[PDB]
């Protein structure tokens, strides 16, 4: 029940990510 | 009567002042981070009040009034208070006189919300409303009344029968005109006439100079130039020197901010008094002994002055 | 006009409730006070998590790791910073408190002048001519309901300073001389109630020469018809 | 929607010729309101009401209104 | 029946000085500000100078400042413009006008216009 | 969550530490112009110490 | 204070509403006038202040606007109405006339 501000999160909001049906690993990667 | 109403709005960027675009200094300043925010917030509050002060004194009636294009209202000249095209901002003769007499890092000055022209227009409206409608425009619908007859009402308030005015109308008009004529001379001759307003200007400037000067103090460090320390000592050692400067510069801001808060409070008190006089002295006839000049009060006229108001 | 006045008063009171409810910012002034205090207190609490240059912001940790000689140095940094944080807080409260005190004194004055009497100050107790005020308690403050009389429905008439009858100037003891069309009357200034000019309501000041604007008319005499 | 003001450059607001009562103060006599896009306009001091002034004319109120204020 | 009559417009060599007189009739001369306006043949109307009822407030166009003097005689009902250091650009049709206001206060505008006089500056 | 750098409105929320923002004008940032390049001017000295 | 008047020229048929816009460099409050100039005729004061018509001026002419932007509107064009129009600010000396707009039949 608190709002905390931190710099840990690394995913930019509303960013178009590459779509695939070797990819460089740059400062972490989000996989879905 | 001369009353200070507002002070210059100043905003200081704490980070830029303490650290000159130096990332190293900024990281050190992250410690005790709240301090920076508290300072900016405080100064912001001061700035907002200045606008509030001005509105309370001038923006009371929201209707514009114009006097008819006639030379004398029952022999009362009124020319000096009325607006003049020759004057720089379409201001009155007296107001023009008043404005002549008064004279980097992260520091910045924020423009006042109400421009001088707007304030000038407000004063004229108040003045016009009083000359044509007496004290009725501040209490509801403004109703016209011959100026000569209005003065008769004023005499009854002080306790003199109206016949006295009608039988000495000419004499009273001349006396009034003569007094107005002296006003211009008085302000010009007496250099210290607007000292009250001038003091406000000097104090603010003085304070700001001191703040700027403080940036050249070592506070115990090898140097007062941040870039030098950064350009000579290595990171571990530099930290120590930078901390000294940060501590000193930080203290300098707090002192400055504190003084402005106390000083601002004084101005606010003055503004409230000015607001009261505008309502009681200008928009009505006061019975208080010396609230509106010495003697038995009849009427008052408002004239804009830099960072303040002048009441006749 | 008792009935009319009563209805008007009742109607105005009815609107008060609606006004406060509709306007969310109606009690902003009182709300501001609450927020400022809370804001200040949050900041003070937050400051306890600042290192101020020490290895850590948790006192127990320093005590649980470094030895006494070294710990002193670290603790001093924290003490200095925390001490400064309090002074800043205290100073702000002093200045802020002064502002509230000024406000309280004004509130006290209004209670005595507006509520316990009828004030003649122009806008000390509401806009218009003040009649009476009622005090209502509000959290950390007071709300004053000001009842005022506002003139309305104005009409324009010709006016004269004095009336010349038999070479004698007549000045109205109370009111002003008004003329609709060709008839001259004397009326109270605030409200229009025309009455025939008579010796009773006017006084004689002199001849008819000095006054400028005097108009000729007849001043009725009450005694003459009986005689 | 790039406009130049004494306060500074203003973006995302559309200049409006009409003057309205101030809603959000931008400084230097400029105020911004949300009317739907944000609009920037010069504030208006007030409406113009002038009594006809004559040397023998007076206006007497014929009615009254009782008002309660908070 | 307010009539304003202009006189004194004539050919003048460049650098010479000329005087314009406007005669006022049919109204109270000392109760209104007076103005001078010139119509250039190839250009739109240009305001030249204005004077108040008592001569307290006087204004001049930037181009004519320092070379033109406006004076009025209330007793004679006459408006005078004195022109010095005349130049080719000055040639125009000059009109004496009557301001609705007194040059002070809240009411302004050029209510009445005279027929006008022609001034030509040439070598 | 709120991404402070996404847009000005988002940034305002971070500064006010509240998701809801009331009507008003809020100062949430400072603006600087970055240096285009670094220029070094030294004396022209050939002699070696 | 420069006054800019747009459009420089327009052509309209009889019975057509006409709008002329005058702009000011700095705020002039309500001090402005609209003047009608006809060939061989002295200029005439149509509107003074912002919207106050002079006595003897047909109702078709109307005045609008405040501060920087000002507008003059003729509800229906007439043969008599075809003349150049000028806007003069009265705010402060020196008073400045606008370039002027010429109205002519199509
Ligand atoms: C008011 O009444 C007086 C007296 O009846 C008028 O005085 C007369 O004024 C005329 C004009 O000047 C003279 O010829 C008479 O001789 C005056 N009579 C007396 C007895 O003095 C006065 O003029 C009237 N006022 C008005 C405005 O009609
Ligand atoms: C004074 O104003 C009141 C209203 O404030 C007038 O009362 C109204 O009269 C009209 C008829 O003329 C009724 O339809 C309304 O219902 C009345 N209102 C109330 C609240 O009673 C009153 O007539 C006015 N007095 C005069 C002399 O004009
Ligand atoms: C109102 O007062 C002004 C002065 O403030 C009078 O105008 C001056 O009159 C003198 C001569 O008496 C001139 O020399 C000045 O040039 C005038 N103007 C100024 C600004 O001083 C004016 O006469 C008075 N009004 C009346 C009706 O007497
Ligand atoms: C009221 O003013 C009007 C002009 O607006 C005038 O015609 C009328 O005669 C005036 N009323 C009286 C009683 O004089
Ligand atoms: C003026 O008002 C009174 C009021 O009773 C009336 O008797 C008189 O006839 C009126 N005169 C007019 C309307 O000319
Ligand atoms: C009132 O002014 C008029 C001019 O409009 C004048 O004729 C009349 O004499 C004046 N009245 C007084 C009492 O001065």
């Amino acid at each position: 029940s608190v709002l905390h501000s931190t710099q840990d999160l690394f995913l930019p909001f509303f960013s178009n990510v590459t779509w695939f049906h070797v990819l460089p690993f740059n400062d972490g990667v989000y996989f879905a | 009567e001369i009353l200070p109403v507002s002070m210059t709005k100043t905003s200081v960027d704490c980070t830029m002042y303490i650290c000159g675009d130096s990332t190293e200094c900024s990281n050190l300043l992250l410690q005790y981070g709240s301090f920076c925010t508290q300072l900016n917030r405080a100064l912001t509050g001061i700035a907002v009040e200045q606008d509030k002060n001005t509105q309370e004194v001038f923006a009371q009636v929201k209707q514009i009034y114009k006097t008819p294009p006639i030379k004398d209202f029952g022999g009362f000249n009124f020319s000096q208070i009325l607006p003049d095209p020759s004057k720089p901002s379409k201001r009155s003769f007296i107001e023009d006189l008043l404005f002549n007499k008064v004279t980097f890092n992260g520091l910045t000055v924020l423009p006042p919300l109400l421009t001088d022209e707007m304030i000038a227009q407000y004063t004229s409206a108040l003045l016009a409303g009083t000359i044509t409608s007496g004290w009725t425009f501040g209490a509801g619908p403004a109703l016209q009344i011959p100026f000569p007859m209005q003065m008769a009402y004023r005499f009854n308030g002080i306790g003199v029968t109206q016949n006295v005015l009608y039988e000495n109308q000419k004499l009273i008009a001349n006396q009034f005109n003569s007094a107005i004529g002296k006003i211009q001379d008085s302000l010009s001759s007496t250099p210290s006439a607007l000292g009250k307003l001038q003091d406000v200007v000097n104090q603010n400037a003085q304070a700001l100079n001191t703040l700027v000067k403080q940036l050249s103090s070592n506070f115990g460090a090898i140097s007062s130039v941040l870039n030098d320390i950064l350009s000579r000592l290595d990171p571990p050692e530099a930290e120590v020197q930078i901390d000294r400067l940060i501590t000193g510069r930080l203290q300098s801001l707090q002192t400055y901010v504190t003084q402005q808060l106390i000083r601002a409070a004084e101005i606010r008190a003055s503004a409230n008094l000015a607001a009261t006089k505008m309502s009681e002295c200008v928009l009505g006839q006061s019975k208080r002994v010396d609230f509106c000049g010495k003697g038995y009060h009849l009427m008052s006229f408002p004239q804009s002055a830099p960072h303040g108001v002048v009441f006749l | 006009n008792q009935k009319l006045i009563a209805n008007q008063f009742n109607s105005a009171i009815g609107k008060i409730q609606d006004s406060l409810s509709s306007t969310p910012s109606a009690l902003g002034k009182l709300q501001d006070v609450v927020n400022q205090n809370a804001q200040a207190l949050n900041t003070l609490v937050k400051q306890l998590s600042s290192n101020f240059g020490a290895i850590s912001s948790v006192l127990n940790d320093i005590l649980s790791r470094l030895d006494p000689p070294e710990a002193e140095v670290q603790i001093d940094r924290l003490i200095t910073g925390r001490l400064q944080s309090l002074q800043t807080y205290v100073t702000q409260q002093l200045i802020r408190a002064a502002e509230i005190r000024a406000s309280a004194n004004l509130a006290a004055t209004k209670m005595s002048e507006c509520v316990l009497g009828q004030s003649k100050r122009v806008d000390f107790c509401g806009k218009g001519y003040h009649l009476m005020s009622f005090p209502q308690s509000a959290p950390h403050g007071v709300v004053f309901l000001h009842v005022t009389y506002v003139p309305a429905q104005e009409k324009n008439f010709t006016t004269a300073p004095a009336i010349c009858h038999d070479g004698k100037a007549h000045f109205p003891r109370e009111g002003v001389f008004v003329s609709n069309g060709t008839h001259w009357f004397v009326t109270q200034r605030n409200f229009y109630e025309p009455q025939i000019i008579t010796t009773d309501n006017t006084f004689v000041s002199g001849n008819c020469d000095v006054v400028i604007g005097i108009v000729n008319n007849t001043v009725y005499d009450p005694l003459q018809p009986e005689l | 929607n790039v406009f130049q003001t004494r306060a500074g450059c203003l973006i995302g607001a559309e200049h409006v010729n009409n003057s309205y009562e101030c809603d959000i103060p931008i400084g230097a006599g400029i105020c911004a309101s949300y009317q739907q896009s944000i609009i920037a306009y010069t504030m208006s001091l007030g409406a113009e009401n002038s009594v006809a002034y004559s040397n023998n004319s007076i206006a007497i109120p014929t009615n009254f209104t009782i008002s309660v204020t908070t | 029946e307010v009539q304003l009559v202009e006189s004194g417009g004539g050919l003048v060599q460049p650098g010479r000085s000329l005087r314009l007189s406007c005669a006022a009739s049919g109204f109270t001369f000392d109760d209104y500000a007076m103005h001078w306006v010139r119509q250039t043949p190839g250009k739109g109307l240009e305001w030249v100078s204005g004077i108040s009822w008592n001569s307290g407030s006087i204004g001049y166009a930037d181009s004519v400042k320092g070379r033109f003097t406006i004076s009025r005689d209330n007793a004679k009902n006459s408006l005078y413009l004195q022109m010095n250091s005349l130049r080719a650009e000055d040639t125009a049709l000059y009109y004496c006008t009557k301001d609705l206001g007194l040059g002070i206060g809240f009411y302004y505008g050029l209510d009445v216009w005279g027929q006008g006089t022609t001034v030509t500056v040439s070598s | 969550a709120v991404d402070c750098a996404l847009d000005p409105l988002s940034e305002t929320k971070c500064t006010l530490k509240s998701f809801t923002v009331e009507k008003g004008i809020y100062q949430t940032s400072n603006f600087r112009v970055q240096p285009t390049e670094s220029i070094v001017r030294f004396p022209n000295i050939t002699n070696l110490c | 204070i420069q006054m800019t008047q747009s459009p420089s020229s327009l052509s309209t048929s009889v019975g057509d509403r006409v709008t002329i816009t005058c702009r000011a460099s700095q705020g002039i409050r309500n001090d402005l006038g609209w003047y009608q100039l006809k060939p061989g005729k002295a200029p005439k004061l149509l509107i003074y202040d912002a919207s106050t018509l002079q006595s003897g001026v047909p109702s078709r002419f109307s005045g609008s606007g405040s501060g920087t932007d000002f507008t003059l509107t003729i509800s229906s064009l007439e043969p008599e109405d075809l003349a150049t129009y000028y806007c003069l600010h009265h705010y402060t000396y020196p008073w400045t006339f606008g370039h002027g707009t010429k109205v002519e039949l199509k």
